[PDB]
């Protein structure tokens, strides 16, 4: 998946995550009007559901909001080249900070030091390598690549920097702690939040498969997982980490929304409470 | 000749006499009563 | 913006000011509609309709008065008898009577 | 209809809507009901609560009995009763007892309140007691005591 | 347990959903107002918080509500009433597709093949068999019979078929794909989700020991994963999935709402927000 | 971390949690209606987002509701006696439940016999122990301190005491079933929930720094999982299982407020729906 995020990425995601927002409020306010009418739930939503007067919305119908979400994604993330002057975007002056991420960290990448010294498997939540041949203390074994912020359990064998139980930095590195012979195994666990979100990934799938299909050429569908470390691994070094957050909370939430419209269903508390 | 007819008519079936009894919210003006004069703030200056 | 043209889309706007002014504003000068109102001939169509319609969206979103206005339109959506109309009505030569009533 | 059937009618309360076919929205034509209904429940509530109600004295065999709503002898003809509903009748009558309890007014943005509430029951539809309820929350909204507001 | 789902159980089923979502909806309402004082707020929820009118339903006590769910319950799922009492009058002809499925798939049921050449054990979120014999590559091991979504992570000497991180089929089934003799072990985990909800299981262990103590000869206490497997399992074949899942959902609200008016706290927002 | 906890805290703590709620309703309201501009977040939040009345606290500044903060939790997780104890008894005021626990169980907390004859290593939600010598089947391996609800799945050579996969006693003691010899290894996993709540533990992290640097003495920066165990050993003898739920949710929901001041994201449901 090949992309570029333009430098006007945390303005534009501004616009779409409110649209998002307004969006997802609109759809439940909706769901509890209806009843004691002659008109499908599709029907009286693609009646009432999409009308949000936003600069840049020219209709009233959730096609029209699908239509500018796809401008603003365009935008973003796949072309640095077109900038939209209908949005009110040009005008900004400040953004908003959005929601905590709360997606669990259950496979966590990490990247193994070159020599071929150890042998990685993945778990649950933990990561065990085995020792090919006899490594002394006092050596990094594997560094995180992609953040993750919380408690350490059941470490054997290693040394992880920590204090009362909570990780210090936000990539840790797991150092060998007592020298052992080789074919040993050394374990690290972690009660850790990875970036991105987690509620939603029914409408994930279905919200990516349509944007797949719109963006032929620079989306594939993928798993969440997946799409949000690449995402990751795209946006520029010199950013603080306000605006890479905000970001990212718009390329989790398009999808989310895209398949939000189609499956008339809730809406995930990350995207409503924006 | 054409009929104009409607559809979904909602109407209440109570099946019970007990049915007919609601509720309100009152005021206990008797421990919380109404207030006849504003409070007077006079103020001075530091 | 679709529905009319720039005029009578300008028109609607202003009749929808009127209204929300006199539904619930007590009286008093407006500043900005007075501003607006003085200088409109100043400006192109288009964009007098452009600037009005930044005004309307400066308001949007999930706030205290829209909640208060969906409140009382989601008991007008769930009791329409009370009010006095009906979604919609059914012509047919032969009407099929429900057994239910 | 039958003997342990009633039905109550759902007759027209508040008018309002109007009707232009240039614009098809529904939206809009909800906004004009809404509208002059929130103009009717404001009127209502300016500068008054709500603290009077009708009861029957506290005698000394019974406690206080609400007599609020519809009278219970109306229905005696209105509902065209049998003699065993009619026996009934006086015993739901005094089971119609006033309660008594204290609550919260406000929300985050006023403030918040307690105050002390009575629930008088009382004989009617259920579309009455949602308005009952609005009108309440709308007469409540801004409520504060003189130590809470001297303080 | 032993149930028979009738024909009409997705009616019924919004019905009860919809009785269940007003009923949260109060609840928090009174819970909003309660003023602390002498008054438990037990007293104050049964003096206010019951009254709910619906067609067909029309109680003033949660003892009301209480027999309103005890009735829909034993229409829809035990042996009970064919034909509800008001379903005349409901015009269910439209339904509201309910929220979707938020059940982490902790535990994932398996079935072996009837070789008998696997010895089967279970982890949080992982599977793994152990050959009793000689296995050649490309051969059925298992299958899983509840159906699942999700990412797939941690496969070890066996295949899985899925496209970027996501599992493609909703019944994967897992395959040998290298020759492994002498007592080999293969690992399957997924972070993936199961049908059901996540949130107010406590008040479901009460739910369903309420609803057991009335219907005590259909219905016996127990976990809220075996429940739900059994309903799904009891589920007739000839069924779509949107009307399954409203089946689902009133299986698992009505417990969850019997336990709810018992521990005067929250509710769900998949009860809530339906 | 030591402190004391007297026998007023429950009282203590449903006004801090009525506060706690109170501000996280007033960012919510403040966040949804904020629109970009020359004045920054955090500066429209300080002009009116610190503005909330109620009995007791008369304060219109963040700085006044972070001192109410300080105040309660000194009262009531600090201070050593607050009155003679029948005072306490004889309230007749009452209180409202709060939120269930929602904090998943990965850590649990188990000790082993006096004998030794044991070895303990954890996982996710999962204890394995080794036996050093040979024990004879049917006798207590493992007890659990820190209280815990909810299903078991894989056990492997132990019985616990559980009907329909659910749980009985929240205290949970994993028995041998069968004679085994030295270095055998017995399992038990749980999908359960401990005490506390699982989301907004970013917040947590930020607020125990804020309100260790100002309690230095007695308390310490720590994770969320430790605090909890520590606050709920730290519980006096006596108390109904009302009182403790009350007093815990205080105790978490003051930090993850503090935090929440400081990051002005959204507030999690458990701290907002009390």
């Amino acid at each position: 998946m090949n992309l570029e995020i333009n430098n006007f990425a945390p303005a534009i995601s501004s616009i779409g995550s409110q649209l998002c927002s307004l969006s997802a409020q609109k759809l439940l306010t909706c769901r509890k009007q209806y009843g004691n009418g002659a008109k499908s739930f599709e029907e009286f939503y693609a009646e009432i559901g999409g009308i949000i007067g936003m600069m840049g919305i020219n209709s009233q119908t959730p096609s029209g909001i699908r239509e500018a979400i796809y401008r603003l994604y365009q935008s973003a993330f796949l072309f640095g080249d077109i900038f939209p002057e209908s949005f009110g975007i040009q005008n900004t002056q400040n953004i908003k900070p959005p929601p905590g991420f709360t997606a669990p960290a259950k496979k966590l990448e990490v990247v193994l030091p070159q020599g071929g010294a150890f042998d990685l498997i993945y778990n649950n939540g933990e990561i065990r390598v085995t020792t090919t041949r006899n490594v002394q203390a006092g050596d990094l074994v594997c560094t995180v690549t992609f953040p993750i912020q919380g408690s350490v359990i059941a470490t054997r064998n290693c040394h992880v920097n920590e204090i009362g139980g909570q990780l210090t930095t936000t990539r840790p590195e797991i150092i060998a702690s007592v020298p052992m012979p080789a074919r040993t195994v050394i374990v690290a666990s972690f009660d850790a939040i990875e970036i991105g979100y987690g509620e939603g990934d029914d409408l994930f799938a279905i919200g990516i498969a349509i944007l797949s299909n719109r963006f032929n050429g620079q989306i594939t569908p993928m798993s969440r997982h997946n799409y949000m470390t690449q995402m990751f691994a795209n946006l520029p070094a010199n950013m603080s980490e306000r605006d890479s957050s905000a970001v990212l909370h718009f390329a989790q939430a398009a999808p989310v929304v895209l398949g939000m419209m189609e499956r008339l269903t809730g809406a995930p508390k990350w995207v409503l409470d924006y | 000749y054409v009929a104009v007819r409607i559809s979904r008519f909602q109407l209440e079936v109570l099946r019970d006499l007990h049915d007919l009894v609601r509720s309100r919210t009152y005021l206990d003006v008797s421990k919380s009563p109404l207030a006849t004069t504003p409070i007077r703030v006079v103020e001075y200056v530091r | 913006p679709t529905r009319y043209g720039t005029s009578e889309s300008i028109d609607k706007f202003k009749i929808a000011w009127e209204n929300v002014e006199s539904v619930l504003n007590m009286e008093g000068n407006d500043f900005v509609k007075t501003i607006m109102y003085a200088y409109e001939d100043n400006f192109p169509k288009k964009d007098f309709y452009m600037m009005l319609k930044q005004i309307a969206s400066d308001g949007q979103g999930a706030h205290p008065i829209a909640a208060a206005i969906d409140q009382l339109r989601t008991i007008v959506y769930r009791e329409p008898e009370r009010f006095g109309y009906i979604d919609s009505v059914i012509l047919t030569h032969n009407p099929d009577v429900d057994t239910a009533y | 209809p039958e003997e342990n059937v009633y039905i109550l009618l759902p007759i027209q309360a508040y008018t309002g809507g109007v009707i232009d076919r240039r614009d098809a929205s529904f939206s809009n034509f909800a906004y004009s009901i809404a509208s002059k209904l929130m103009m009717e429940l404001s009127a209502a509530t300016h500068n008054k609560i709500f603290t009077d109600y009708t009861r029957i004295a506290a005698s000394a065999l019974g406690p206080e009995i609400s007599t609020e709503g519809m009278p219970l002898f109306s229905l005696i003809e209105s509902l065209e009763l049998t003699e065993a509903e009619t026996s009934r009748l006086p015993v739901i009558q005094d089971s119609m007892v006033i309660q008594k309890s204290t609550a919260t007014v406000g929300n985050a943005q006023q403030g918040i309140s307690t105050i002390n509430i009575k629930r008088v029951p009382f004989v009617g539809s259920a579309f009455q007691q949602v308005i009952d309820q609005l009108l309440w929350e709308y007469s409540t909204t801004s409520l504060t005591t003189k130590e809470q507001r001297r303080q």
